[PDB]
RNA sequence: UUACUGUUCCCUGGGAUUGGCUUUGGGCUUUUCCUGCGCAGCUUAGGUGGAAGGCGAAGAAGGCCCCCUUCCGGGGGGGCCCGAGCCAUCAGUGAGAUACCACUCUGGAAGAGCUAGAAUUCUAACCUUGUGUCAGGACCUACGGGCCAAGGGACAUUCUCAGGUAGACAGUUUCUAUGGGGCGUAGGCCUCCCAAAAGGUAACGGAGGCGUGCAAAGGUUUCCUCGGGCCGGACGGAGAUUGGCCCUCGAGUGCAAAGGCAGAAGGGAGCUUGACUGCAAGACCCACCCGUCGAGCAGGGACGAAAGUCGGCCUUAGUGA
RNA sequence: CAGUGCCGGAAGGUCAAGGAAGUUGGUGACCUGAUGACAGGGGAGCCGGCGACCGAAGCCCCGGUGAACGGCGGCCGUAACUAUAACGGUCCUAAGGUAGCGAAAUUCCUUGUCGGGUAAGUUCCGACCCGCACGAAAGGCGUAACGAUCUGGGCACUGUC
RNA sequence: AUCCCGUGUGAAUCAGCAAGGACCACCUUGCAAGGCUAAAUACUCCUGGGUGACCGAUAGCGAAGUAGUACCGUGAGGGA
RNA sequence: AGACAACCUGGCGAACUGAAACAUCUUAGUAGCCAGAGGAAAAGAAAGCAAAAGCGAUUCCCGUAGUAGCGGCGAGCGAA
């Protein structure tokens, strides 16, 4: 019926699957939520600080 | 079987006086089509008509 | 309760809670091909365009061979060999080259995207447990809280939507005349009697049918008379078809009865579509709703030579606001 | 093991919500006809209609299961006198009642017929089976003991008479 | 159609968005997803005045004295 | 904090009844129950009506009007 959206993440650590620690491979909100984003792993793309940092 | 069904004219969309389609209740028709003379169409003089 | 409409428990699918890896793998694509028996023919005419030039020796015709759809008719290249051609308007031909290609087709592949479904697992969501550990003035081996551990695990749980599905539960219905009942019958329309010579008239009084059918069994013009007894004619008889007399309406009319109808409203033949449109003075019936008949007018016709007749049927039933 | 219930099964058919190729409609910048008082066609955008195909369980289907629901038949004929049916054929079902019981808390006819008990017994007991309309866990047939149970008879006993 | 919610998807800032009864085009009107406000307004367990073609002890409040009292009910409550 | 007759707001929310039965509908978002709060409460300052003419927050009364409608187009319901 209907599909959910995928969430932007910029990473701080290194993925054992695709990325090491500065990738910008976005891949799913809930594996944001349930995994990255607790961890200290990912965080959301955000204009306020990737683009003056 | 005793089907009920409409003749039909020629249908003849114009913007004549009062020009329109012409269809008129009639019986028995389990047998080869019957175009019969019913008339007095919104054509005055009519004949064969269909079904 | 297998009456109606539902509800609930429960089950099952789409969403969400809901993520990671790889396989099996159905539909779309990311370029190229093997690929096509209407014709006379070097040839198994892939619908179009670029067309005197390409493949070539970074090694072409023709001989050694693996493979396949197959109408085994005919083809493709992997290896080796061979050593300077395959032509190109040719005449056939709506449309032409197996010199060449941008496209792309009934069939599939190469490595890749996208989406299913199903399966494998991991833990980080989520669920369960812990007389495992820590905690405050003290305990929580008293529910519980933090930490840790184990078992599951994107399943289960919860929510929405959708299908199914239990009188488990809820609201209801379950006719009347009657014999004031199981056991029956009928409910509406038409014909005769009862019905007492206008019309009407009841009873679960006496008898029957109807819920249609006909492109003619409607319309018009025209012609004709059936039905029964007797007599004649090796099929053929009591009785078929034919001839003649007698009785003259007893026959017939799509079907029940009544009233009608004999040069007919009964039977046949020709032409036919009035089994139209817009109507309509006045009547009958009349609780209302309804229902029935209708002179006459206009248009456009059918038959007939005309006169005239025709707004369905000899009429009454064949129906529903 | 037919119908119903329950269980199991997956090949196929039917199949909701929803997804979706495609098709179609309205409006519409713009282009055309127009002795009419207007009209025809239509890009994109937006709003819709139908919808090939996918789409689970249920249901149809298949197989099992009577201490699951329940059901367990008619028609006649013939054996050395009268009989009666061991036996036979036929129709229809899913199958046609097995042991035991049987005028029974079940029998309408019926106070069936016989025997016992009684002077006399529509009540009682023992039999036959013509079981209107017994019957095997809605169990069937029995029995010791028991019962303010029902019912038949007898002794003693008495105003019940 | 407007308005508000349940699940799920999910915009634009004024060159816009919403409404004008499906919807589209033009025009008109207004600026949601932030809050607060007196008055006119409805009523009487009452209070203070004025009335009554309202009652006069079976009436008027159930109740003109102990009146929600005696009494009844376990109680809710009923009730002179 | 608790109490408060009625009005008011918010939530749960019927059924007898009417339809000459009854299920859509009505009775009815009424009664009842709970919570809250004031002498009033709610609402209230246009993402509003209207129609090419115009008005300017909310509330209440007369009217339109028993009109337009809605409805087993029944019973009834009824604006702006």
């Amino acid at each position: 019926k209907k599909v959910k959206k995928i969430r932007k993440i910029i990473l701080k650590e290194d993925i054992p699957d695709l990325g090491k620690k500065g990738q910008l491979l976005d891949v799913r909100a809930g594996f944001l939520r349930n995994f990255l984003l607790p961890l200290g792993k990912a965080e959301v793309v955000t204009p306020l600080l990737l683009k003056e940092m | 079987v005793k089907v009920i069904l409409e003749c039909t004219g020629c249908v003849r969309k114009s913007v004549n006086k009062g020009s329109r389609g012409v269809s008129r209740y009639i019986t028995q028709k389990n047998r080869h089509n019957t175009p019969s003379r019913l008339e007095l169409r919104k054509f005055c003089p009519y004949c064969y008509k269909h079904t």
